[PDB]
Order: C-alpha cells, then structure tokens, then sequence
C-alpha cells in the first residue's frame, strides 16, 4: 500500500524488511543510513594534473 | 614537467620549479548559473579588467620568522578594477589563483606550508573579548603569527601552533594547501573556487577565505649564503561577477 | 503495491597478491609539495597475499555519524517562586552550549539538515520542611518563538495562547516530546563558522551570532501553582537526520570558551613522552 | 479497533533509534541546494589525507613548531637512532591528535593498514640514505640497526623525489583492534636508523630536520562509534 | 486497491531576459482610475537575467493559512462551590472573544469550512489552610446544546443524561479530547459580517448576532464533590479543515471592544517619521 | 491484538497537526455550495492588489487623509527631495499597514519584488517630470540627484497617462528576507527627485499631490507563518 | 485496501505517502493542504475590456 | 507486504502463520526455533576408515 | 489512528518468548564467520556419544577411578552377582552423571532406547562368556540367573573385539517417561552373570575389570526443558 521492501543489513563469510511513511513531509522520514558513498581523491588528490603512483613525482 | 605559465587577463607568470597546482576540491571557478542564482538583475562581467594577477608586496623569511596571514577579499580591495567594482557593488563572487613565489639557492634549507583556509573565523587574545577589524586584517600587509601566547585586547590568538583559530597547526592539511621546500620548488598554486552557502554574498563584510604561508622548518645557511629570501603572493580573481550597483562604499 | 529498494553495501578494497620486483617504478618515492597523498598500497612496498577483505566503512558514512541524539540546552523552572521570570524556562536555539555536539559538527564548515528534536522534562520536589502533599500529575507547555514574535512575560501571558507558533503540551509520566524539523534556514546550508562582520563598516558583531537567527523557546508549568515548591529541568536533544555537509576542517584542540566565539587560550600540541627514541619495553620477565 | 499488545522497551528513549515523528512545520518549502565545493561522504576521507606528525614531543618543545621536525646531523652517527614510536593511532601522544588520530577516537575498533611518509628538509644539496623499518610486536623495540634490518623496512634514498612512504602493512590474528589499545591488541613500533649517513658540501648547514606525514590505506575502517575523551566542559554555555 | 493521486506544485513566475529597448511600448506608463492593478514585472523596467524560480507560494494558500489550532475560549469551574452555577462552565458558540483567530478569519466576508475542535482542560487544588486529601482522577462531560434543547441548571440535571445531545466524558490524564464538525449552517456560508437587522422594521439587533446561532456548550466534573476546592479551566481550540472563503476585506485596523459588534475607537493609519524624506543613515564608522 | 509499540510524541496536541477525528454529527447533510461571486484561493492574491501608500506620516497628519497625499509644487523647488522611505515592507511604519504589509505580518520570510505605482493628482494642464530611483543596500541614502540618479530608476513623464510604475526588483543574496527586518537583510531605500519641474498655466492651482500604491509581483512569496503583532486584547469578550 | 498513494512535500534545486481514510463522514477527513490554485485576475484586474500592458491604458 | 506466510508447530498422529521485520538490522530479528538439523556421526564416528556395524570391528 | 485494543497478558515480560526488539547498536557489522571444526546443532548429539558409567560407586570409593570398573576374577564364582543396577538415566546415581545424564536433566520428559556398551579390560589370554539381561518392569530384580536368562539377555563372549553392546529396547506404555522417574514410568533393570566364567593360563593375573559406556540410540529425544538441580550457588559472584 505504498510501501518498499529494502534489504537489512547482515555481515559477510528473511533480510528483507519493509518502510511505509504516514506524513505528508519528507522532513518526518527516517534517516538514509544505507547509503554509502565515496570521493576522497576529492581531498587526497586535488591536483591538476596527475599523478599515477609508479612514476616520480615530478621529472 | 616542471615548467608552467599562468595567463590571465595582461598578466603572465612564468615558473620553472612548479610542483603542481592544486585545484581545491577538484573544482574551478565558474560563473553562476541561471538556476543557482537568486538576484534578479544583470551582473556586471568585467572578465579582462578584474580577472588579472594582482601583485601584493613581499614579506622577509627571516631565520626566526613565525608566519603570516592575508585575508581575501579585503586584500584586492585597493587593486585596481576588482576594488572598484568591489566598492561600487553590494554583491560579488569571484574564485581565485593563488601564486606563492619565494626562490632560494641550493645552499639554502626550509619548508613552508601555503595553505588556504575557508571562514578561518579567529579568536581574540582575552578569551572573553573581540577581535577588531584590524586585528584580522591589514589590507596588503600581512599580519605576523607569533612564537609565543600573545596579549591585549582585541588582537587575534596568533601563537602559530593553534593558527589563530583553536586547531592543531598541522591537521591545516585537509584545507588545499601545498608546501615550499626551498630543495625542491620555489612557488605554489592553488586554483580556489567560490566556496560559501550562499550563491554571492558582500565583499566588505565577509573574508571569503585566509591565505596562511607558516614555515615548518625555517631557514638555513652557511659562511656567507645570501641573508635575504623574501616571499612575494600573487593573487588572480576568476569568473568575477558583481551585482547590485549602487553609491561607493566608504570606510 | 510494494516496491524493491536497491542498498548495495561498499566493501573495502581487497589485498592483491604481489611477488619480488626489480624495476624503474618506484611506488614509494613521492613529493608532498603537490599537495598529493600518496596512494600507497602495501602491496607495493612488501610481497602481500591475496586477501579478500569484507570490512565495510558504513558506521563512519556522515548520517552514521552524526545521526543520534545529543543534549543541547538543560534549563529549570519552577511551578511557583518569587521572581515570576524563573517560573518559566526560556533559550535561544542553538547547538553551541554543549561541546560535544558542538565539537562532532565543527569538523564541515557547512551542515545542512533536517532535525529529530526530543524533550526529557523531570520534575523533582524542592527540599524544604513541611513536604507531603497530592499533587496531580504536572503537564508541561514547550512554545516555540519564531524570530519575529512575542515573547512572554510570565506563565499566565497572552502569548501562550500559541495560535500560530507551534507548542507541545505533554502530561509528565508519558514518552518524551518528539517531533521534527525541516531545514529552517535562509542560506543553503547552516554555517557552522563565519568570518565576518554584521555591520558594512566592518564592525558589529563577529562570526556566528551575525548568520543564524532560529529564534527561542518557552517552557512552563500549564498546571498553575503549587501548595510547596517543586523545580522540572527540561533537556533537548537534536538528531540531524538526512545530513549533508562540506568543507571539512581539522577537529578542535583547545578547549571551548563561551558560546558566542571561538576565542581559546592556546595548548600544547599532544602530550610528551620520554625522548624522541622513547618506546617502553613490555616483553620483561 | 484492532487490539494491539504492548512489548518490552515502549515508551523509552533510545539516543540512537530511527523512526518518524511528526513535522513540526508542515508543508514547509526548504531551500533549494547549492553545489558548494568540497562535500564529504564519509570519514574515512579526512583519515586518508596527510597530517603532519609531532614526533618530537618532547618536553619544552610541545607548544614550538619544532615538535614537528625530526633532527638529523652529518658526521659518524651510525650509532644513533634517529626516532621511534609505537603504532597506536588513537592512544600514542605522537598520533593521537592527528586527522588519523582525531577521526579514530571517534569510534571503538580499527582496522586497515597506514601510510607514514617522511619528507626531508635539508639542502638542495645535501645526501643521505636512511633505514625505516616496522616490527610486528612480540618483542621489545630493536636497539641497533641489525635488529631493525630484520622488520619490515625500506631505504630511502634522498635525491630529486623528496619523500617517501612506509605502509605500516596490517599484521594481526583479531580483524579489528582497539583504539584504546592494550598489550593484547599491541600493533608494534616504527624505528629509524642511519643507514650511510648525511654529506654535506662546504658552505652548506650542517642540521637538516624530516617530518613525518601520517594516513590511512585505502583498506581502513573503524567501527563502534563513541564519545571522545578530547572535549570536556564544566557547566552550560561553553 | 492502491491509487495514485497526482499533486502538483505551483511555482512563481521566472525572470525572463531582457535587453536595451526603444520603442512606443510604454509598460510602465498607466491609468489607476480603471481599477486595474498594472502588472509591470521588472523584465519591463530594467535588463535582467534569466532565473529559473523554484519558490512556491504554498504556505500562503488559504488551506494553509487558516487550518491551525487557535484558543477560541477559557471558562472555569469549580467541583464544589455555594453558588452551584458555578460548578459548570457554559457559554454560546462563537469564534469572535479571541481577537487572534477573529482577525484572521475576518480578512473574508463569508467562510465555508469543516472544523477540528480541541479541549484542553486543566484542573488546580484551589489555594486554602488546610491542604492534602487523596481525590482520585477527575473526569470531565463536554455536552453540545444545540439551538433549541433543554440547558442545565444544575450538575445533578436530569439534561446531562445526553440522550441526543453529543456529548464527551475524558478522564484526566490523557490526550485532549478532539472532534470533527461539519459546516453546521443554514446559509450557504458562513457570514463573518451581516449589514442588517433581524426584524423588517429596520431595528431589532444589528449584525453578526442576528444571523449565527450555534448553541451552546456546557462542562461539568462527573466526579462528584470534593473535600477542598479544586477549580478546573476549559480552553476550546477550533481548527477549520477543508476551507472555502470569499469576498476578502481589509484587515482590521482598530482594536477590538466587545464580542457583539464591530465597534472600534478611531486610530492613526500607521505611525510617524521624522519627515517624509526621513531614511536612516546606518552606514556609519 | 496486534504488539503495538508508542513512539515519542504520543498523547500531545501539537497546534499544527492534520489528523482524522471522530466526526461528532454523523451522517449530517450539509447545506449545497454557492457559486457565491469573489473567492480568494490564496493570500498573495490580496497582496498584488493596488493599496493607498500613507508615505506622508509624519506627525500631526497621521489620522488625517493628509497622509496619503504626497505634496509637490511649482517653482525651483530643484534642490528639494520630494519623498524617501526605506523598503521595509513588513516593519517600516510606511508599509505595515498595507494590504501588502498586513498580509507579511503573518508571516516570517518574504522574498519577491515590489510594484510602486505613483499617481499625478493635480490638474490637467500642470506638467512636469519625476526621478523615482531604488538604491540597493551598501551605503547611505542619496542626498542629491546626482546619487539618485546613479541607482535603478524611472523617469516618470505627466501626461495623459497618469501613473507611473517603478517596479522594485529582487536584488539579495538571500532567497528570502525576513519581515522584522534588519541591517542584514536590509532592502534598500527609494528616494523621489524633480527632473525639471512642475509648469502651471495662469488660473490653475501650484499645489499639486502624488499618491503612491503598493502591490507585489507576480513573483512574490512569503513563508513561514507567524502571528501578527498588530492585534490585542487584555481579556475575553473583545 | 482502498488506499491512495500521494506525494510529499520536497523541495527542488521514497517521497510517496499512503492514506486511508477510517471514518464514515468526509467531515472527519484530513485538510487539504496539496492544492495550490490561483486566479488573482479577479481582484488584480476586474475590468470590462483588457489592457495589455504594452499600450496605454487609455487612447 | 514483504511478509512470509510460514508452518506452525503442529503434533502429528490455518496452520500458517505470518512474519514481518520492522527494523532495518538482522540483529533485530526473532529466533530461528524452526531450524532442526543433525550431523552425530561427527562426535559419534570420527574415525579415518568407516565401521559397518555388521563386520567386526577389527580383522 | 487505527482503534486498538489490548489484551490480557499485555506489558508482561514471559521468559520464553520471542518477538522482534530494537537493536541498541544500528549499523554494526559483525565479525565474518569462521568455520571452525565441531559445531553442534542439537543436543542429542552429545547424549549419542559413549561416556563411561560409575557402576562400581560403592562408598570408598567415590572419588576415585576404581568407581568406573568392575571387578571380575575367575574360579567358582557362578553364585555371585556381578553388577546390577536400575534403568533410570536421570535419576539413578548411576547415571545422572554421564553425558547421557546431564544432558536429560535439562529436560523433564525422555523416550527412546539406550545403549550400554561393555569393555573387557582384562589379559589377552584370558576368557570367559557373561549373560547381561534387561528385565521390563513388573517384578523384583532376578536373583537368580535362572531368572535373568528369561528377560531381554545377550551372552556376550570376550575375544578379539573385546565390547559388546547390550541395546535396551524401548518397552512402555507411555509414549514418554519422567525424567524423576516414580513407580508408575518405572523403567526396569539390568544385571549381569557369568555364564561359564573366566579361565586364565599360568602366569597371566586372575583380577580383571569390565567397564560400561551409555549411549543413547537412534531413536532418542527429551522434551519439556528445565532447570538443572546440580548446580547451586548462594549469592552473586561465583
Ligand atoms: C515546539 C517545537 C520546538 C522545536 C525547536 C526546533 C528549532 C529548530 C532549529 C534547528 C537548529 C539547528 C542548528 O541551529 C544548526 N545545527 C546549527 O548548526
Ligand atoms: C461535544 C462537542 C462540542 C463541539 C461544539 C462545536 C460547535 C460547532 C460550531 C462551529 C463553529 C464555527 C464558527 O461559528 C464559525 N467559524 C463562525 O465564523
């Protein structure tokens, strides 16, 4: 009736569970803790031009 | 791969021993577009005028020197057509391209860091008090970090380890940054988009971000190496917009 | 209806294997002047055996980190007094009384949010000589004033007639107040930092108090007085859910001031040990 | 209506439970995003970012930038050790107050491997070779250079490349380790030795410094979130 | 059976482009005596530029605006008193005592809507020497008395047996009682205002009070007596949900005096200046 | 039944809420709707609608309908600024009592642009010109035309063609703006000058009037809801 | 089960709601805070003939 | 509704039952009480060579 | 909301039951399995595995190994008894203490058959045959071999494979037997004769031992779990 069947989370070596909202504004939502997401050469390598970790540095 | 040139608007620079050139968040500077925007009239687009390397005087490495500090904008203000139209308009963007430039021999020894700061928001001397205007600025000329606690009122924290603002003087790396080794290079760039939470935000009120050159290891030399290595900042406004036209300012 | 949602789980990155190496690529020598952070694998560096690694960063993702809940404000009232000011609490909003808190969203210079707000009201009865008494159960009223509106002057005001601001009546033995709270705020996002002034002239007041203006809150007794004195304290506690955020910084060193500035005393970088070689010796019989 | 059975833990507050509750604003209209630079998406991406390391936390120089800056000399000091520290990221006062160090004490369990990279500050002219070597624990720190020679080390030649990067690899039975590390989940000790020594020519200075960069590989991870014992106050308004 | 409701969002107006213009078009030049409200956008005026503008004019809707809980009146009474019309509150239907939600209704001659009706009943132990008794919870009866039924005169009446009146019995201690109301009326709307009499005669009662007549409502402690005074308030809290309005009006400028009629003493349009040219000069070092 | 489990916020009445309730007339029949003439479906429709401006409020004229008129003459009246008020649709005396500032006193956030519309009222053989100029916030109202002149402005003609509309537009950096506005969110000024002057044949008066009427765009917004401070009582029955 | 599957209220720069309606009165419904209509061409401009905005608005 | 209509626990000689999880970890769950396996002849025959039961153990 | 009602046995905390509870650490990510060797997965598995029988636990003997072997010597000792002991392997001092034992008492009722498995523990040159018979309940223990020759008897004769396996077959009326047996789920007796008796050669010792393992067959199962009377303590901490 308006739900979403995600999946749970479970370690590595009947998990689904289901979300339906009842108010009318998404600032009443859950949190989005299932989104894991990564840019760290944002940070780690903010340069112009690159650099490719089996060349000198520089030369 | 060492070699480099920089043209904007007139200006050319010319390096030799460049080591990179950061790009601060992987991001250049760009123009607002239309669907990020919020002021409804035309913004004025000088792009040749204003969009050029603005020189700052230079300040003396000396063997026993703690550091130094520019805030931008506030040091563009006196330069040319970008503190004009900085005067004559309420709003304004622009990113930048920061070049440091200081040059020493091979005889010579030392580190600095170059590294930009967004809202490097300060803290006064008297924990209980404010900072001046002044004390955060002086325009062209460089405030001075200090070896030690420094005292009276109204005058920024500035003992180098915190770097004014409470932190620890070497987590500065996660802000873009790159270092001087006076063995290696001999200028750093840093290429600073327009980093704030609102699309353009006044010029006067707000020091977009704060320029920290802090030497980590210091000088060196021997029997008679040349006593003088000075250091000297170019800064270049990119995709400079202003907006809301109206008297000049005055302070 | 129902609808399959997609959640896939980021691993970390898997040891490859790795053997002798005499060659011209070297993976290890670098120059920090870029700016650049090595990516050195130890791969590179030693001869590593295959390893199929299962970790997962997801409790150190931003909404893991930030998402839960943490006292902002504690403030007390009491049902009857003699000042006719302290029988009603009252605060302006913001994150910035607590350290905790305030220190974990001090490393981004600009959050944006939504908020989970809870209330944890508890009533005590003040000592004094002649205790014993039936009073009911006490009902609390938490107003919230827009920035713009009128304030109260005491507990039996006009104001608390609440016709538009928005207040939670809760009767004291239930579950705590909660409710939530959309991105309130004219910027893009909350500046957790600033570097300027409020005035064109350059002058005014300086840095967060010049931005954020998210009005205050009201809290009070609705019973009405009390035969002998009893003080409720109320705490609040923010959960930012849906978070997103930029612009890290280096976390604070020195130790939080006032709630206004971050003025600071300065301290050491870290702790001293014995010399520079110093590491203890623990294999001892 | 439907009859509904209450079980345990209702009506409790759990700090870190998720469910929905009621906007308190309704049918408000957010403001639209704004793609300022620099987003971060996680934590483990302000671990992976250099940070300069005060190895030399000595006593008289914690307050001095010279807690950054390791010494190094010219002249027959093959029988010097030059530093060393124990791997603690989150305990050790050399690393406890780095972004690495910061971020970890944040949460309870670590795991991964780390990226120390030492960058030398001397002449344009100056040479030198040195030795910088790890030791999975079970024995007490190496006292010479034929003990350090048996970790795991390289040589790093000093020349145009300025620095260069020790990966502290991930040797341990348990998959995490504490952050506040024990003698159970002891992770070693990092050691630095001479290897042909610094020469200089004339007219150059003869005290030279390196500084030491520390980070997280690409394989890192914590876990267990709580408080951090780095803040503290004594009463509201602080 | 799910189904899917379409809801769409109204945005405001973008800001197309402009440029330099010379021409016999004059949108600025017009002629208020029409009656006409010039729609001059500043695309017309100046050179702007293209904004795509996502705002939304949704929290201004009348929906929006008027369904929120207001106090529209507070009566008390008391479990024992010597006057025993005082031991039940009572009062005729109408939301014109609370200047807040009368002025807000007011802006509209003639409001059609549902409503949402709230209690928030409050009970005290009256002040007195001797204190301390063990009441155990009070419970409160709500009776609606439509136009025309038989009113208490006491709270042991034979009327408060509700046979077809509705009436609600809450037990303190709980959630406020709530109910649903239809759009009780005999006209095709509400009249907020009535120019005109009851009788043909042109006299009789002027205005508001002619047309509306709701009843009235009546409250009272089931409970019994007490052993000492407790004295309980009522506030009633009216919410229109799905709202029609027409005929808007000038919102009021004048205070209100009495709940009966619109009369007002005169009061300035708006407070003065210095001068006219009078702007302050806030750019000062 | 059913294993239920309350959540916080259970039991309380928060004002602003939508839930279903028990209706307390069931199956009531109500009266039909009537396509009654006139039906606001929204509040920024009494807000571009055109509204008598009470600009000349200065003392002594404030309960007279003097206020409403703007004075302007004949003669080298050059040197003389006609009027000058702030933009402060919600706060400044000038406008809070329009239909534009009555309908943002219930409000919190405004953002849109404005429409002024002046009105010659003298006679039909007078004839002069006007500067109206908005000066966006940054610096002191203009005290000469030589400033006015530089802002964003109209020259507004007398002719047939009585009015004249200067459309304030939306310059900020804010999306919104408050409505108890400060030096943060200030808005600007506007400030009204002769260009050349008013010219009277012989037999008609020299003292001739201006109105001013203010409406919102078409692109104007408020928000966040709020109570107005213009309505108060001390007791019930008012 | 008779359900009806609407949109949220997000802004613009998993957002379904469900309703059910339990009561057997429409005056025991929730408000209907999702229409936005206008027509402010009715107090704006009520006059007989038009006037384009272009032209004078007498002559 | 992302739900599994399971077997109840019935002797032998409307018996379905209904699950769903609520919540967004498996260590949330209920218990596996309808889980019956067995593998004795790992701590009752672990021996290299099999023993037949109807041979002698030996010879 | 929805109407609910609630029913008895509401806010009630059975120690028995199993519903869903929130998690008091969301997002963890617990430690990959490991397939270590040995995992049980019913306890019937530990109640088929042979565990030796203090049959011998006469007083003096208690505490010492000699409780664990029965004493069989040679010559004419056809008369005498060699053991005997009741059936009941939750109760009887016998059994309640083997694996077969502890493991029933966790449990209240028990069905199925059992094994006893006999080890002669003597020279390889001595021999004899012995009558082991389970007699189901009814009468007084056989004192005669007469009379155990009539129950449910094997003749075990010692050689190369040395055991032997007497399987008391599962003879009741009840579908289950109490684990504290009474009178009424009585469940039999065992005891053991010679049957031509232990020869030995010259040289060899006339003094062996037999020993008895118990089993559980294939056929097991306990039911209706309990709490098990051997463990006791008198305050925390232990
Ligand atoms: C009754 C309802 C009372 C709730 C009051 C909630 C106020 C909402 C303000 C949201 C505050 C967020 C902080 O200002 C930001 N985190 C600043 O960094
Ligand atoms: C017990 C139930 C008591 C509820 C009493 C509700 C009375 C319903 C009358 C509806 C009143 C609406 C106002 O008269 C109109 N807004 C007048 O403008």
């Amino acid at each position: 009736m308006g739900a979403q069947v995600s999946t749970q989370k479970t370690g590595a070596h009947i998990i689904h569970y289901t979300n339906i909202n009842y108010y009318k504004d998404a600032a009443s939502n859950s949190a989005n803790r299932q989104d894991f997401s990564q840019d760290p050469g944002k940070f780690t390598e903010p340069v112009k031009d690159i650099m490719v970790k089996s060349l000198p540095a520089l030369n | 791969d060492r070699v480099r040139s920089i043209t904007l608007g007139n200006s050319t620079i010319t390096t030799q021993e460049s080591a990179n050139v950061v790009v601060a968040y992987g991001r250049w500077p760009e123009y607002l577009k239309d669907n990020e925007a919020t002021a409804e009239d035309q913004p004025t687009q000088p792009d040749v005028a204003t969009c050029r390397f603005y020189t700052l005087e230079s300040v003396t490495w000396e063997r026993d020197s703690p550091g130094w500090w520019w805030k931008f904008p506030d040091a563009l203000k006196d330069m040319g057509l970008f503190g004009q139209n900085m005067y004559y308009h309420y709003l304004g963007r622009a990113g930048y391209t920061i070049h440091v430039q200081c040059n020493a021999s091979k005889f010579h020894q030392g580190c600095l860091m170059v590294v930009c700061v967004p809202e490097a928001e300060m803290g006064c001397s008297q924990v209980d008090g404010t900072v001046n205007e002044h004390s955060l600025s002086e325009g062209e000329t460089a405030k001075k970090f200090a070896s030690t606690s420094t005292n009276g009122t109204n005058t920024v924290q500035s003992i180098v380890t915190n770097a004014g603002m409470g932190v620890g003087v070497g987590n500065l790396t996660i802000f873009p940054h790159q270092w001087i080794n006076l063995r290696t290079n001999n200028c750093a760039t840093i290429v600073m988009p327009y980093i704030n939470n609102v699309p353009m935000d006044n010029m006067f009120r707000h020091h977009n971000f704060t320029l920290m050159i802090i030497p980590f290891v210091p000088l060196d030399y021997s029997s008679d190496s040349s006593t003088y290595v000075p250091i000297t900042v170019t800064v270049a406004p990119m995709c400079a917009e202003y907006n809301g036209l109206r008297l000049a300012t005055s302070l | 209806v129902v609808e399959a949602v997609e959640n896939a789980v980021a691993r970390v990155a898997d040891t490859i294997s790795s053997g002798p190496s005499n060659s011209q690529a070297v993976p290890a020598l670098t120059a920090v002047e870029t700016g650049h952070t090595s990516q050195v694998t130890p791969s590179d560096t030693i001869q590593t055996r295959h390893v199929r690694n299962y970790h997962s960063r997801s409790e150190s993702s931003i909404e893991n980190f930030l998402c839960r809940s943490a006292c902002v404000y504690m403030g007390e009232y009491h049902t009857t007094n003699t000042d006719t000011s302290k029988l009603f609490a009252s605060w302006t909003i913001n994150a910035r009384r607590m350290v905790q808190m305030r220190r974990k969203l001090e490393l981004f210079t600009y959050v944006r949010f939504d908020m989970e707000v809870t209330f944890v009201i508890t009533s005590k009865q003040d000592q004094g000589t002649q205790l014993g008494q039936d009073m009911p159960p006490l009902t609390h009223q938490i107003m919230y004033i827009p920035p713009g509106g009128p304030i109260p002057k005491s507990v039996t005001d006009y104001t608390w007639q609440t016709s538009t601001n928005p207040s939670i009546f809760w009767t004291e033995g239930n579950a705590p107040p909660r409710m939530s709270i959309p991105f309130i705020s004219i910027g893009n996002a909350y500046s957790n930092f600033y570097d300027g002034w409020s005035h064109f002239s350059q002058n005014g007041v300086y840095g967060y108090n010049t931005l954020n203006h998210m009005g205050q809150i009201y809290v009070r007794h609705v019973n009405g007085s009390s035969p002998l004195p009893m003080t409720s304290t109320v705490r609040m506690y923010f959960k930012p859910k849906h978070v997103k955020v930029w612009v890290p910084r280096p976390p604070r060193l020195c130790q939080y001031k006032n709630a206004s500035t971050v003025n600071f005393t300065p301290t050491n970088i870290t702790e001293k040990r014995q010399s520079i070689n110093y590491i203890p010796e623990t294999v001892k019989p | 209506g439907l009859p509904v059975m209450n079980t345990p833990g209702s009506n409790q507050f759990l700090t870190s439970d998720d469910f929905q509750s009621p906007s308190a604003m309704p049918q408000f209209d957010v403001t639209p995003e704004l793609n300022i630079p620099g987003e971060v998406q996680n934590l483990m991406e302000i671990a992976e970012v250099d940070s300069v390391v005060p190895v030399n936390n000595v006593e008289g120089k914690l307050d001095t930038m010279e807690i950054y800056r390791i010494p190094v000399q010219s002249g027959n000091h093959q029988s010097s050790q030059v530093f060393g520290f124990q791997v603690q990221p989150g305990l050790d006062n050399v690393f406890k107050h780095t972004l690495l160090g910061e971020i970890l004490n944040y949460y309870a369990h670590w795991s991964g491997s780390i990226k120390l990279t030492f960058v030398f500050c001397g002449s344009a002219m100056a040479t030198g070779k040195f030795l910088l070597a790890y030791a999975p624990p079970g024995a007490n720190a190496p006292k010479s250079r034929k003990d350090a020679m048996l970790g795991t080390h390289i040589i790093w030649d000093v020349g145009l490349q300025s620095s260069c990067v020790l990966c502290i690899p991930w040797i341990s039975q348990t998959h995490y380790r504490l952050v506040q590390q024990d003698e159970y989940t002891s992770a070693g000790n990092v050691t630095c030795w001479y290897q042909t020594g610094i020469v200089v020519p004339a007219g150059t200075p003869t005290s030279c410094s390196i500084m030491c960069f520390v980070s997280a590989c690409n394989d890192f991870s914590v876990r267990l979130l709580k408080d951090t014992p780095f803040i503290e106050q004594s009463a509201l308004l602080q």
